[PDB]
């Protein structure tokens, strides 16, 4: 182990870093969809990304340290160009040192009394903060720190004994990392800090389930639910199955669930649409170059025609998108639940590997991989599904609020944008049946409870956002706001219990483990999907 | 119609009875991996000549299997995958190139044509530029120059395009296509001026392959698809096959095709 | 606006096809008789894409395995015509009937040779007989007329206009016909071709035929300018294989 | 050996006789320079023609056994092209049986008294004779032909008894020439009636020295003669050299002696040309399709550019003719001697074997060949060397008359005709010179004994001409001709003796067997080439 910041090596550029960096700026300047220039504008943004993934937190480095390098940030595409990687090697070696300081500073803190009856605030966000200026404001930067990690392991009931026991081997550990950090860590990082500027699913890489079908019955009417996890290759002929298997059962009406259904394969989206429509076009693909590719599937047979809803979440992703938006612009099906995720491009890995590395410069070692985006996804209307991603007919409640999760929030994602529509044959309407639809709901919802717990915990969480960064270092506070959480939860499950026929819970532990939640929101939606069979039939 | 026409160019007995030679040589066992891989190269050009470029890009992936650096061999992979259409490969191959050897000039020229028509108009103008000012009196240079400037600013192209003949020599006989492009000579003027410089069928050929081309491509870039399509079609039918001109042409009708 | 193709360019397949020939010819997997096959369709091949030279040389290799393969003379006899070599031309083709009487195209062949040979009673003898052999072929009629042309040009229009008159009318070469006996003008042969052509293949095809037999016309008309540009269009199409593609060159090669 | 009819083996067609005949008629109506349609006027002919060839004399065949096949003489095109050679081995056979009937009624004639006083004759040509209706005609005419072969040798001195042992002789051996026929002699017979219908230097085919200079001097004037004996591959070079060395002498002129020069490599004539011209086309070559090819001489370099004469004659044929017509028509020689042979055509062989003949048929022999005209020359004013051949500037006096020899008395030779002329720029002139030329030629040849004497030969021929195939029977008016003939000759010779200071022979036969002709052609030549070389430096511009 290691006790002074001259034992931490410092790391240096391998041989084969020039080159790599030279084809990897290669391939993200001239082949990426986004077509941006590696100007000087360019470059400051991708050198304060890459302070940023130094010190995420702007408490490790001071404002002089940056300043020193942020003279020469213009120059940061040359840089890359060329193959010259000493402002990136220079800052990790500077970084590492502070680091090193900070958390040697933080082992000398530990020892103190600690005292949590103060009215401070930590700042969970600091990405926006000033860089501090001095030692002395590092110092307190990191006496705050200390508290909150502290004060966090207080809160799980530890001793002041084991909370120091259990920060020393963090701490500790910290600095163990440092010493085992390699030329590929800062190589690595300095790619990413040009990647993840293009766009937030670039990246570059360092060298080295089926469909559930369930029949829902309320009153005497009948649904069916087919659960798709994802778009795997093969799901389109699984899905057949089972749609005959319900014809058998004469079902009123089909729930399609693509919630947390993420990525996955286009050619199914394609196919799976085929089963409940005849038409040309699903989906349009845009290449790096104005070329549009439009995707069909072309032998037309419907194999179900009836009543169909798909349900969908945030977390509904890609393949997944393209789907529910053929289905909602056909007017085939109605869409039921929350704003999808809106990822509507496509990336592609490529090897930096070249056929005569091994032979010219045989002591190298093998050189690792780009990923970028290459393809943009457009409906059939012509609208990107990127970012906005399908917006359901009828909204759950959740859906009604801004997420912290979707396209729309990461960092440098890809515009909304659109090109013109296809030709094709919308096979229903189904928006006369939109208010009657949306009225019953509304009307079913007042009276659920699950429902009426969510619109509670959703105006809950709506005066808390104000001040979700800011965390208290009061224990008496944060204990308090720790146990009206556990009372509330407890009162929850009771209530469901007591109504269920089940016996109460005395505490929250008593829980067991492998418990369910019940699911409100395909409950909810075999109800739409039943109202919209009736509205059908006649 | 009485147009321009050469006869179409026909394989010459020397190109063939030269394949037929490389065939049996290739079939003996008599040669160095560096003699072979050079005798591939060389027959990868002569079919690319003739017009055979599957042919070619067999002979020239053989190769590279027996030496993985010749960037001459890269150059025309690059060139056969900006015809196919896929541009982010092509740039991968010409980037090998100039790792290679920074001094292939060519595949300047070739990575500028490719990211041209991958859209990619500033950096394509980086690359011909650099072709440009390692030869200036060569007309042609100044036309793949003007073709991406075109694309940023139409005005300013043209400028620069007046520049470039005005610095010139005004020697090579391509320069006449510049004047057209210009504004200072008729279409007509052009097709007589191409006359009275060949001299036989095969230089009237290439004369035609060349200049039908950039005729096709004002044509193209007024709006006039019919006569930019008639223009392609009649450079293709010189069957000047290895012209960077013939290539793209080709490559022009492809893209009026699919739209 | 004229009607113009994409020249005709290798596909795909012809090339990977002549890769997978040379080493199999390379290899010792192949029986003399089973070499010699595969000798002549590699000639056939190259022939298609404009390299006569490697396909002669294909062929003489075949007949040097096995000198009785009666399809191998008769490429030899077409290379020889284009070559201007009539005279020996002949002689291929009568081995081409020594083999195999029942042999018909040599019959065409031997007659277009014998036409460029100014033999046109000879001429008319082969061509007559390859009419017999498929009447409603309209491309039979048309080589049958360019013979007797040279003969009696009243009469020859007579014989087509009853060989079209007798014929099913089905194939498209008939339009032809209908031009050279006056029945339609150029505008409307250049509709129906252009409505008849489903793609560009069948386009440059249509366009290689139907420019050499209007080249044809006008060269026997006088104009020289006219027929002169409309051989190079055939050509233009890149149609390797057609005989009127191959008697285009030759047109051009006499107007030099 | 052989004393009736049905000893002669009847020939029959070989196995492969079909196939040649094909192959044969394919060649000939497909790519012969000659565009001749093989129907049935040409059929007849072809018929005709072979009737000559298997009786040349009209003594062996009856009118009978004509008319017999001449029905069927318009189908003998058809027979050709399918291979089917009945009517020309039929024909054969009887000709044969025919023939050795003849010979055998000659051994009986023999032995009967010969009386030569009779004021009768022989015709040699019965070429155009009807055909002997019987065997009663036969037998005169056979009479009167063994009365000829008796005569014949009667004047050359034989007994009556040695008479009778000769003839003997030769009757049996033409019998014994019947039995050793063979088929193939008479397939070959029945292609040459078909070729040479075509052209006479066409035909079927069973299967089976350097240039020498001297110089003349006349006063104390000088000419070379480069006597070329043929247009051998390698002339040209060898005539440079005589060249620069009869520099190193100073001639005056120069004479190219072509008399009896044929055939020969058209190259050489082409830049043998090149030698006295600077530059330009010497002759045009017409292939069997109207294609036209100008063969030029491109060095550019005269080496002679002196007054120089081309001396030709009837037997100076092909290649001789080209060069001799291109130094005429550019101005540059003076032409001397007679009209050439008019040789304006070449010929070629072809094998008629295939490549799978062995293969196919391994029991057949091989095959054979044919000769086909392909090329017709042309000169470069447009005219043909075919038949006019080249009409020399000074004819000498057997020029200016018909003569037996040469392609316009060949049977069925193409006719004359000429295409237009091509581009070239004349080196001289000289037409100015001619008439004084042919003043002086006419003056010194008067006075010449030799050419006196030609002329007084040629008057006698012309006189003769008319009974020229009419041969006397009565050996006491032939003896008379044979003595007026031998007397002639020695008075010619005495003559030339008395004038040179050289003893006169007593008779003929003590004339020494390496006796030497004088040159009386060649002499005035050089007297021609002198005129010229003063009439040349006397002009000013």
């Amino acid at each position: 182990d290691i006790t002074r910041a001259d034992q931490i090596p410092v790391l240096k550029e391998e041989t084969q870093h020039a080159t790599v960096s030279e084809r990897v700026t290669s391939r993200f300047t001239r082949s990426h969809y986004r077509q941006f220039d590696l100007d000087q504008a360019f470059s400051a943004k991708i050198f304060d990304r890459y302070l940023n993934l130094l010190d995420y937190s702007h408490n490790v480095l001071l404002a002089s340290d940056v300043e020193q390098f942020a003279k020469k940030k213009t120059e940061l595409g040359d840089e890359l160009r060329s193959g010259k990687l000493d402002v990136f090697y220079d800052l990790y070696n500077l970084a590492q040192k502070r680091r090193f300081e900070r958390y040697q500073y933080a082992l000398s803190v530990l020892e103190k009394p600690m005292d949590f009856t103060g009215n401070d605030t930590y700042n969970l966000d600091r990405s926006k903060a000033p860089w501090p200026k001095n030692e002395a404001e590092l110092n307190a930067l990191w006496d705050s720190k200390v508290k909150f990690d502290e004060l966090s392991l207080k809160l799980t009931g530890k001793t002041d004994k084991e909370i120091r026991e259990t920060l020393t081997r963090r701490y500790k550990f910290a600095i163990r990392r440092l010493a085992q950090t390699n030329s590929e860590d800062v190589f690595s990082l300095a790619m990413t800090a040009f990647a993840r500027e293009i766009d937030p699913h670039t990246n570059y890489l360092s060298p080295r389930r089926a469909v559930k079908m369930s029949v829902k019955t309320v009153g005497k009417e009948k649904v069916g639910v087919l659960d798709i996890p994802g778009f795997y290759v093969g799901l389109t002929d699984d899905v057949k199955v089972q749609l005959q298997k319900l014809e058998k059962q004469n079902v009123s009406s089909v729930i399609i669930d693509l919630r947390s259904n993420g990525g996955g394969a286009l050619t199914e989206a394609v196919s799976l649409s085929g089963l409940f429509i005849p038409a040309g076009p699903i989906v349009q693909v845009r290449d790096n170059n104005g070329k549009v590719r439009e995707d069909s599937d072309t032998d037309g047979q419907v194999f179900y025609k009836g009543p169909l809803v798909v349900l969908v979440d945030r977390f509904s992703a890609s393949a997944s998108e393209i789907f529910a938006a053929a289905m909602q612009d056909y007017g085939r099906a109605l869409v039921v639940g929350e704003p999808t995720f809106g990822k509507g491009t496509v990336q592609q890995y490529r090897s930096l590997n070249r056929i005569y590395d091994q032979m010219l410069r045989p002591e190298w070692p093998a050189l690792g991989s780009v990923q970028y985006t290459i393809q943009k996804f457009y409906r059939v209307n012509g609208g990107s599904t990127q970012r906005k991603g399908v917006t359901p007919d009828i909204i759950m409640p959740t859906g009604n609020e801004e997420t912290e999760t979707g396209e729309k929030f990461e960092d440098n994602a890809l515009p909304w944008d659109s090109i013109d529509a296809a030709t094709y044959v919308k096979s229903g309407d189904l928006t006369a049946f939109e208010p009657e639809l949306l009225k019953e709901h509304n009307a079913r919802i007042a009276k659920d409870p699950e429902f009426q717990n969510i619109m509670k915990d959703i105006a809950r969480f709506n005066a808390m956002k104000d001040k979700r960064n800011i965390v208290s270092l009061n224990y008496a506070v944060r204990e308090k706001e720790n146990n009206e959480d556990d009372a509330t939860r407890l009162a929850r499950l009771n209530e469901r219990f007591k109504r269920e026929g089940k016996p109460e819970l005395k505490k929250l532990d008593d829980l067991p483990k492998d418990y369910q939640e019940p699911d409100p929101y395909l409950d909810e939606t075999v109800n739409i999907a039943l109202d919209l069979a009736k509205l059908e039939k006649a | 119609k009485s147009e321009v026409l050469a006869v179409p160019l026909q394989p010459t007995l020397q190109q063939e009875v030269i394949l037929a030679r490389m065939e049996q040589i290739l079939a003996s066992r008599a040669l160095t991996d560096d003699e072979r891989a050079q005798l591939l190269y060389e027959r990868g050009v002569l079919y690319d000549s003739l017009g055979l470029r599957a042919l070619a890009r067999n002979d020239f992936s053989q190769a590279l299997a027996i030496r993985p650096d010749m960037p001459e061999v890269f150059n025309y992979l690059g060139i056969y995958l900006t015809q196919a259409g896929n541009f982010d490969a092509a740039y991968e191959a010409f980037d090998s190139v100039l790792e290679l050897d920074p001094t292939y000039n060519y595949a300047h020229l070739n990575r500028g044509i490719a990211l041209y028509y991958g859209g990619r108009d500033k950096l394509a103008q980086d690359d011909l530029l650099a072709f440009y000012q390692d030869d200036p009196n060569d007309p042609f240079r100044s036309l793949w120059l003007y073709l991406a400037e075109q694309k940023l600013d139409e005005k300013q192209a043209k400028e620069v395009l007046k520049q470039h003949f005005e610095k010139s020599d005004k020697e090579q006989w391509g320069w006449n296509i510049v004047e057209f492009y210009l504004g200072n000579i008729s279409e007509q003027t052009l097709m007589e001026r191409l006359k009275a410089d060949a001299t036989d069928n095969t230089s009237l050929a290439e004369h035609l392959s060349e200049t039908n081309f950039y005729l096709g491509k004002y044509y193209l870039s007024l709006g006039d698809l019919d006569s930019a399509t008639a223009l392609f079609k009649l450079a293709v039918a010189n069957n000047v096959h290895n012209f960077v001109e013939h290539r793209y042409a080709l490559l022009e009708l492809s893209l009026l095709g699919q739209d």
